[PDB]
């Protein structure tokens, strides 16, 4: 519906599921990514001690935690262990969000059935390789 | 869905004239509209005109729906759009109005009728020199 | 006026690479209904998997002169895959001679085992685009 | 382009790629096997792109970056009406002889 | 400038219907001898080989040409010379 | 259960005439929509207009429901489904009406009835020249 | 339960002539239904009009329930159903009028009643030669 | 009621009950294992620190945790040392999830009885035999 | 097939089983006894299929 | 609207985002500091343990805390170490006020997209100035 669809964004999908762990141990993530468009709705997320936009205050400096609850028809997906797939990345602002939680309201009603889900944005930190 | 060329698209075409061109909340499905416009032939005005009234029974169906989260409800948009139909189509006259016994040439071809009974006197018989 | 002309030739000196669309057939009899899409006059290659009664994946070594048919176009035989385990098939360009553009047909697959029964391990319904 | 008809996310609708009008744009197109691993064009003989009522052509088969190309130019937007949504269809040729259509996709020029 | 039906009611007309090899760029240089070809309807103005043919050589080529009446309609060069069965994956004609 | 393919499939012309071309909201079954295809025999238009009738008794039925997280409010649908119904059904004269004393065929077909009642005088007794 | 079977099962064809064929909401039990029919004789269309009747008792009871986490809210049916109920099948008319003395056949039948009061003159009494 | 039967899922009930200790001190589960239908409706279940589909960071790797809260009619079971019978299964999206807790609601009303379970899914772990 | 006519979990309504019109379907059934546990088939002598006025 | 323009305060913004760390470690703040007028609504903030000039009772003496929230349409940051700013501040009773937290309700709606920010009243301490 019109509200369901308010946003417009970018989803990072690993389409290949094929990570392993090399020979030394190190992980090697799935190769194959792939970026698609999806539409949905993005607020704030009020609950506990959740964090938007919160600056925080460290020894080492500043730091800025996010997190926001996404409504969508479309079906992204966590990380799982027994099925052997990683989570998505949903691009809010030019920024990462990995969506942590998932909220299964599919099926339910013709006109309202959708998902819920909670994405946090990525910590900022360096990147290294391990591909075999 | 509604491609946004109405210029080249007869289903466009009929898409605008109907009023299902809102890709966020397609109602009538586009096999439907399809089926519709080779059943008329091939006549984008009078595709419409059944389009509508499928339109109106679509909507007539639908109620109020609430899943976790997201809400709709439904139960005044027929109200709205029955009114809005009763004023802009149903009342729409086309053709005109019989008025008897106001044209000569009219009451001379319907005099050849075998079947229809005799009057005793009609209009004119005070002037008819020949009688009958 | 004017229209130019191109010529283009291709060959090597001495594979199948057509898109792929597979299904499961659960013999146990447990899985409004899905539909398969093809794109017409498209050679696409159709594969099935079978599942035990446990529903496990079950080997095909068994199993000879599978059968498929589009009811009321046509019937045809069907490989039995012994290394990859499933029954494959590959719609031919000679096929789309009988079949209706858009139309929706009803599909049905047969198992003739050594002794002789037969049994119809899926029935599925396709359209071709 | 994935083989065996699955959309990475099911969406909806249909989305429609806008190029300029009168602007050589160079399109590619990546393959995805029946798994969603990524396929090499080395086993691919050759491609005709396709655009309804407009025209037919043989297709670039770039093995270097691993892609299916094709470029406009100037003599091809002699025949494509302005706006007007065309809808593509990309053909390729097995070493066997096979057709398939790959990918079908609509497009239009601004 | 032609059009769609033209060109389509126009490549209906030319019907090739066999191939040959050269060792270079051609009658002249003629390395095997001819192998039949079918060819499928015409569509936005292109044609296409229905089928894969074989051709063999004894010997190198690096050219080919169509002829039908034994009137060659096209030529054209491979992508590159091989020494010596050269498979004929494919080919096309085409008014665009 | 409609499969979108209403140029071959009777049952899906039938499923489009009367509106339940909605696999996530199917009221009528699919088994009792084929009987009511045979009772009319093969005609899509009668058996339509008999699944219409059985659906206004299922709409009317059914009331709204609460289960945890999902919420459906049903007892309105059937003062629009009804409106719709008497206005685009039940309104529409078929046939045509009967004025007595207007055509002399009929009039003379009628008074070979040897069982009717015999009137004193008739309109044309004044001008028969051969009384009766 | 409805067994998805009309074509064999009469008691079907009765459960689909009443419009309780609906599994998850059986109003009419099966051995009360079973008693509609063999005191009907055998007879599918004559169980029905019982059957409905029965039906408008069972659902003019029941109340809105509410118990922890689901709620059911049934005021509303009644109201739905007799409105359906009164327009199609109370108001259906079967038979023919009666028209006081308009058929001569009628007439003299009626005449040989013994227990009738005489009157003193009769319609045709005014040409009748023998007289009485 | 309808809304109380929109999922189908499968339940593996333990018929026997003969679980017992085997002369060396291990557990040995009831061997008879049998597949049941039911009909339900699951939700995923809010409330404190419940984890729907959380994705959790560990030094081992990744990990899924997800639970969800079911409404149905059947009477399903959780471990009981005094009765001396093991839980139930129900196969969710292809996996385990374990009866956890009970809230009985049953002979409360006539039309909403029912019953309310909390599944977990069940972690991922290497199977062992000590069968006797 | 449970003796003593406990359903191992109470539904409601019919259940009905399908199979394909025209292939052969091997058909099985499984007995507990009277404690739910599984019975030996050893003790059976003999048993009779039945389809309604059909064989 | 009238509501969301209820007050006018003093923004402090750094306009320059050239913050670096000198060659001796100390941290240099951006240096271009330029002043703007807004205009929004300011509300005491009453959340679990929030301080509203609340008076805190300490060994070395007395301090006062406050903390307040902010609907204005215009758009305030706060610090963001990815991108590399620095906060906002605002003047409320004569003192400074630094944005701390922030929720984007923009692009929502029509007439009612706005921002939310909580700003706490900064400490008091001596100054020191590291510039190179």
């Amino acid at each position: 519906m019109r509200l369901l669809n308010r946003h417009s964004f970018v989803v990072k999908r690993k389409v290949s599921e094929d990570g392993y762990y090399n020979d030394d141990g190190d992980w090697v993530a799935s190769q194959d990514i792939v970026e698609v468009n999806c539409k949905g709705n993005i607020q704030p997320y009020i609950k506990g001690s959740v964090k938007n936009g919160t600056q925080i205050a460290l020894p080492e400096g500043i730091r800025l935690t996010d997190t926001r609850i996404l409504y969508t028809t479309y079906k992204l997906r966590t990380s799982d262990d027994v099925e052997w797939n990683e989570s998505d990345i949903v691009m809010i602002d030019g920024h990462e969000y990995e969506v942590f939680m998932t909220m299964d309201w599919s099926q339910q009603l013709a006109h309202t059935s959708h998902y819920e889900y909670i994405i946090i944005r990525r910590d900022k930190m360096n990147a290294v390789r391990n591909s075999r | 869905c509604y491609t946004g060329d109405p210029a080249n698209n007869p289903l466009d075409r009929v898409r605008i004239l109907c009023t299902d061109t809102n890709n966020d909340e397609i109602l009538i499905e586009q096999s439907v509209l399809e089926w519709f416009y080779l059943e008329s032939g091939k006549d984008e005005k009078k595709a419409a005109i059944k389009a509508l009234k499928y339109l109106l029974f679509q909507v007539a169906k639908m109620g109020d729906e609430k899943v976790g989260g997201v809400y709709l409800r439904n139960s005044s948009r027929f109200k709205s759009l029955k009114a809005v139909y009763d004023d802009l189509v149903k009342s729409s006259v086309s053709g005109l109005p019989y008025a008897g016994g106001i044209n000569q040439c009219d009451i001379d071809m319907r005099r050849q009728n075998p079947c229809s009974v005799k009057k005793y006197t009609e209009y004119g018989d005070a002037a008819r020199y020949e009688g009958r | 006026v004017e229209a130019g002309s191109r010529a283009s030739l291709s060959g090597y000196i001495s594979d199948v690479f057509t898109i792929c669309r597979l299904l499961d057939a659960p013999m146990s009899g447990k899985p409004c209904s899905e539909i398969v899409k093809i794109p017409f006059d498209s050679s696409c290659l159709l594969g099935v998997k079978l599942y035990n009664c446990e529903n496990k994946r079950i080997n095909v070594n068994s199993i000879e002169a599978a059968f498929i048919t589009l009811d009321t176009a046509f019937q045809s035989p069907m490989t039995v895959n012994k290394d990859t385990n499933r029954l494959e098939y590959i719609f031919s360009q000679n096929d789309y001679k009988v079949l209706v553009k858009g139309k929706v047909y009803d599909m049905i697959v047969n198992v003739v085992d050594e002794s002789g029964n037969h049994s119809t391990v899926l029935k599925q319904k396709v359209r071709f685009n | 382009a994935p083989m065996s008809g699955k959309p990475f996310i099911s969406g909806n609708c249909s989305e429609i790629v806008k190029i300029p009008f009168d602007s050589s744009c160079l399109l590619g197109v990546k393959l995805y096997n029946c798994e969603n691993k990524r396929i090499n064009v080395n086993s691919i003989e050759a491609a005709f792109i396709t655009l309804d009522t407009a025209f037919q052509s043989p297709m670039t088969v770039n093995k270097d970056t691993n892609r299916l190309e094709y470029i406009f130019s100037q003599n091809d937007y002699k025949v494509l009406v302005k706006g007007k949504v065309y809808d593509m269809i990309v053909n390729v040729v097995d070493e066997s002889g096979n057709h398939s259509t790959v990918l079908k996709q609509k497009v239009r020029f601004n | 400038t032609l059009t769609i039906d033209g060109k389509n009611k126009i490549l209906a007309t030319l019907t090739p219907t066999t191939i040959i090899l050269h060792n270079v760029d051609p009658t002249a240089n003629k390395v095997t001898q001819p192998v039949a070809i079918y060819f499928s309807e015409p569509d936005n103005g292109l044609i296409a080989s229905e089928d894969t043919v074989n051709i063999t050589v004894p010997a190198t080529v690096s050219h080919y040409s169509l002829w039908d009446n034994d009137k060659c309609v096209a030529t054209g060069a491979l992508s590159k010379p091989q020494f010596f069965i050269y498979v004929i994956s494919s080919v096309s004609v085409d008014l665009n």
